[PDB]
Formats: structure tokens, C-alpha cells, sequence
């Protein structure tokens, strides 16, 4: 998965997530054409009978959560992120850390992210202080020895007060921001 | 470059030659819809593990004209082949992930090329060419590839080893390794075709026949028919408020709309930056809304097309009351369930709650 943003000088704002599924999706490349198919359709339940179960001509259920942030009916940020269900996790993090403490759009990304989706399946990003895990660990749970890089984050602030926009790429890969001036 | 300010556009993307080749279509007088089918190509070629026309996406966009955001959805679809049953054996026990994930059954009729037609024709106001050459360039000419690619190419290997994927990216059976050049001209060649004849060389063409091939090579149903029935959609977003902004994001068939935005609705009553952004108290407060909405995602999330999600019960402030009486720094939430949001709209659900192993990746 990868998502990525732009801004235009009219006003235009893109927030795009899109995939493969697991890296390489299937690993199955069309011989002669040199693309990569995915995998999508193990984004549905296995065990079916559910609200996410396989039928012809379906789609299986996604965690993609490209998103854009309004103040008063004017878009003010671009989020998403990809790693399957950690989406929801790195985009309500990054959204918290800019919105509810007030950091830059920079520390807001950086800021280490937790994941758990149940009982028995927790991640973190390096930065948690260990005495902090041993005591959430200690209260019931289950943060492991090993930090674990979570999501991707790529974001746009439109700044109506400076007149410019400003992009931010998490440090969890090699992307780039690169702003246009005329 | 991890942070930039431009008066007249702002490109962010997670590889420096999409977010130049992204860059230069605004800086060619081109729109954010331009530049972004731009960055969709030089991704597909510089960054091949993580998307292209192989796959699927959802891409939303804020029109500056109509002040309209929509979102080209242009997820994957299962074949007609599919059956609700594929990735179980024949005692009914689930196929390992890294066995069906592998399977021809596991592609869906790719979207990705049909989603970048449709925002083109909305808001393009570059020919097609010019935003598909430069990824054509990358394709035929080469790049060195990035640590994350190389990464990939390692942790793949296996996977890659049993498909026509060895040839380009395993060379003498050893991974490309950083800075190594990663030469792609059959995928120069289907870009060359889709820039001659446009996406009918995919959905109605060779390509197409080649993709549905390769995928009953592998043990898939997918067929010419499969692809030639594929068409994206345009959704409206998921709305929510928070701390006095309002939120657009994806709703079904995504998952990430409506959990994202219930999360935040769960925990703003919690008011967290109270505490240290690295305190027991927010991880703690965090790990136990996350419970609760991934719970609610497992029983009540899928294609709203098949099956109704009760988004209206999932994002009600009474369901968010009833759900907050199970988050406290007293302890940790050890019986974790979904709610019922139900409860809070019109109708009841048209599937039943399957318990699900925890195997995906
Ligand atoms: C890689 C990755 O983020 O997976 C995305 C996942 N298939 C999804 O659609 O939620
Ligand atoms: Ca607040
Ligand atoms: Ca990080
Ligand atoms: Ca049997």
C-alpha cells in the first residue's frame, strides 16, 4: 500500500491510498507485461457467512483511509497511510497528535503510533519509554521487546494565514515532499 | 526533503522520483488530479511492491470549483469464479495465508487503470500521455532502486522465486540490492499500449487476456468477461466532527472511515492531551478504544453493496456513551465484543457474526 497528496494552485486537494495488497500482491507478474497482480482478495473473511464474506463481483473490505480534515467547509489537512489494518491506527494517531495536542504536522507523524486489534496482537513504534510498556504490560497488555515501524503517513497543511501549503513525508520511507512556488 | 512549503501546490508521496515527476505536472501548469495519475504511474515503476494497474485504490478529491469531495473507488472486485467457500480445504479448515494469498484466487479484477480514466475525465486537463511518459521513461531507461524496494525484494524472495517476477527483480537468483538499476520494459510496453489505446488494451484487450492467463495459471477463475464487467464507482465521503473540524474519509467498502472516525468520537471525551503524549495513561486509553472498533469492524464491516454496515449506530453519540463505559484507566477491558450499534438505526444486519483466526500478514 502507499498514499500520497497533492494540492493545486485552484484550490484542488487529493488524498490518495492505493494497493497491491501484500508487497508484490500474489508475487505473480503477467509474463510479457511486467506488472504485479494482487492479492485484494484475501482482504475478505476465510470463514464465510460474515458481513466481509467472499461472493462473486464482491469487494473485500478495505482499511484505506485517505481523508481530508475541513475548518469551517475549507479543507486544512490531507491524511492517510498504508499497513492493512494499522491504517485506522496511524491516521486517528497522526489526526490526535495535530488536532487534540496541538504538535506540528512533523512531530504529529513522528510521534511513535501503538496498534492493537485485539487481546492477543499489539505493535508499537520505537520511542514508547520502556518503563511505560513494562507498566501497560504489567496492567494486561501485551506490548513485545521488539518496536515495529507502523503506517506511512504523507500530509498536506493548507495554510490560509501564510498563504502557502505545507507537505510532510513520514521517515518510515524514502518519500519526499516538494512544493511548487509560480 | 521529508517537509517542504510552496505558495502554488505541495506534493507528498513516499518516493522522491513520483513526488518530482508529481512536482513537475503542477509546475507544467497541470491540477492536483493531473499530478496525482502522474505520481499513480511513477509509483507503479518505483515503488512496484506497494501499487499500480495490478491493483486497486481509493482516491479522494476535493474539487476547488464545484467545492465538491468525492472519492473514484476503484477497489477490486472478486470474478464470478469466486466462491464464498475458495480459501477453505476440503475439511473446512482456513488455507494458511502465505499459501492463499499466493493463489490466482486471491486476484481481484483490477481497478487502479479505471480509476485514473474516471478522475481524468472529471478534472484532467493534461493529455493522458504526458502524465504516463515520464513513468514510461523510469520503465524503459531504469532507476536505482531505494532501500524499501531492496527491502522488499529481500523479504520477498521466496514468493517472487515462483513467478515471472525472478527474472526482473532476482537476477542469477540473487535479490536486487539498493542502488542496483531496475530495468522494467514489459512494463514500459503495457504503458507504451495503454498510452496508444488508452484502458481498453486492459479491460477489453491483450492485457486483460494476459492478466486472466497468468490468473487460471495459478489456480484463479478470473476470465476476459471478469474485467471487461469491471467498472469503478464514485462515492460520497463518511463525515464526522472533531475538535471544531469536520473529517472526510472512506466509507464501505472500506473499513477506515468509519473506525478512524469512531475511535476519535470514542476518545475526545477523554480529552488525552491532559497526559504526556508518551504516558501510560494515553497508550493505555488508546489500546482500549482500538479494542472496542476493531471488534465492531470484524462482526458489522463489508462491500455496502452485499451487506448493510450500520454506520449511523457505529458513529451515534448514545452507541459512543455506551461503548465509553468500557474504556478507564481502573483496568484493562479483558471481554472484548462488538457492540450493537443496531440498536441505534433502522433494520437489522443481513449476515451472521463468523469468528475470523488471526492470520492475515
Ligand atoms: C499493504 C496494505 O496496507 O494493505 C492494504 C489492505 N489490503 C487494505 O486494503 O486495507
Ligand atoms: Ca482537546
Ligand atoms: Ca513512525
Ligand atoms: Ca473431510
Amino acid at each position: 500500500t502507499t498514499h500520497f497528496t497533492v494540492t493545486d494552485q485552484w484550490g484542488n486537494v487529493v488524498s490518495y491510498t492505493t494497493t497491491i495488497e501484500q508487497l508484490f500482491g500474489t508475487g505473480i507478474l503477467v509474463p510479457g507485461y511486467g506488472l504485479f497482480l494482487n492479492n485484494e482478495l484475501t482482504d475478505f473473511d476465510a470463514i464465510p457467512g460474515g458481513a466481509n464474506e467472499v461472493q462473486p463481483n464482491k469487494r473485500p473490505l478495505s482499511s484505506m483511509t485517505p481523508t481530508i480534515v475541513f475548518k469551517d467547509e475549507k479543507p486544512v489537512l490531507t491524511v492517510g497511510s498504508p499497513g492493512g489494518t494499522t491504517i485506522i491506527a496511524s491516521v486517528f494517531q497522526t489526526i490526535l497528535n495535530y488536532f487534540e495536542y496541538g504538535m506540528s504536522l512533523q512531530d504529529a507523524i513522528e510521534e511513535p503510533r501503538i496498534y492493537t486489534n485485539s487481546l492477543t496482537s499489539y505493535r508499537y513504534e520505537s520511542g514508547m519509554p520502556e518503563d511505560v510498556r513494562r507498566k501497560l504490560n504489567d496492567f494486561g497488555h501485551k506490548f513485545g521487546s521488539n518496536p515495529v515501524d507502523i503506517g506511512n503517513v504523507q500530509s498536506i497543511f493548507i495554510d490560509r494565514e501564510n498563504k502557502t501549503f505545507m507537505g510532510v513525508a513520514d521517515s518510515s520511507r524514502n518519500g519526499t515532499a516538494v512544493g511548487v512556488n509560480n | 526533503d521529508k517537509v517542504a512549503v510552496g505558495k502554488d501546490g505541495m506534493v507528498a508521496t513516499a518516493h522522491p522520483l513520483a513526488s518530482k515527476i508529481g512536482a513537475e505536472v503542477l509546475k507544467k501548469g497541470g491540477n492536483a488530479i493531473d499530478a496525482a495519475i502522474a505520481i499513480q504511474y511513477a509509483l507503479n515503476v518505483t515503488e512496484p511492491m506497494m501499487s499500480g494497474i495490478g491493483g486497486g485504490g481509493f482516491m479522494m478529491v476535493y474539487d476547488g470549483e464545484t467545492r465538491e469531495t468525492s472519492i473514484i473507488n476503484s477497489r477490486e472486485r472478486a470474478p464470478e469464479g469466486a466462491k464464498p467457500d475458495m480459501f477453505l480445504d476440503e475439511d473446512g479448515k482456513v488455507i494458511p495465508f502465505s499459501e492463499r494469498s499466493r493463489h490466482g484466487n486471491a486476484v481481484g479484477v483490477p481497478g487502479t487503470l479505471k480509476g485514473l480514466e474516471a478522475a481524468h475525465k472529471k478534472w484532467g486537463t493534461k493529455k493522458m500521455e504526458d502524465l504516463i511518459s515520464p513513468s514510461i521513461k523510469l520503465t524503459e531507461e531504469g532507476f536505482p532502486i531505494d532501500s524499501v524496494l531492496a527491502d522488499a525484494i529481500k523479504d520477498h524472495q521466496d514468493k517472487l522465486s515462483k513467478t515471472a517476477a525472478k527474472d526482473i527483480f532476482l537476477p542469477d537468483g540473487e535479490p536486487l540490492k539498493e542502488g542496483d538499476i531496475l530495468v522494467q520494459k514489459d512494463l514500459a510496453k503495457t504503458f507504451k499500449l495503454i498510452r496508444k489505446e488508452g484502458s481498453k488494451a486492459f479491460y477489453d484487450g491483450e492485457i486483460g487476456r494476459a492478466i486472466a492467463d497468468v490468473v487460471q495459471d495459478f489456480g484463479g477463475s478470473m476470465t476476459p468477461d471478469d474485467l471487461s464487467r469491471y467498472e469503478v464507482t464514485t462515492d460520497k465521503p463518511i463525515w464526522g466532527e472533531y475538535h471544531g473540524y469536520d473529517i472526510a474519509s472512506m466509507p464501505p467498502p472500506s473499513s477506515g472511515g468509519v473506525f478512524m472516525l469512531q475511535v476519535l468520537k470514542l476518545i475526545d471525551d477523554f480529552h488525552l492531551s491532559q497526559y504526556d503524549p508518551k504516558s501510560f495513561e494515553k497508550y493505555h486509553l488508546l489500546a482500549e478504544t482500538m479494542h472496542l472498533s476493531y471488534a465492531d469492524r470484524a462482526a458489522y464491516a463489508g462491500d455496502p453493496e452485499f451487506v448493510d454496515v450500520p454506520l449511523r449506530g457505529l458513529l451515534d453519540p448514545d452507541y459512543i456513551k455506551e461503548r465509553q463505559k468500557l474504556i478507564s484507566l481502573d483496568s484493562m477491558n479483558r471481554d472484548v465484543k462488538e457492540g450493537d450499534p443496531w440498536k441505534y438505526e433502522e433494520g437489522e444486519p443481513n449476515y451472521e457474526i463468523v469468528p475470523q483466526p488471526e492470520d492475515k500478514t
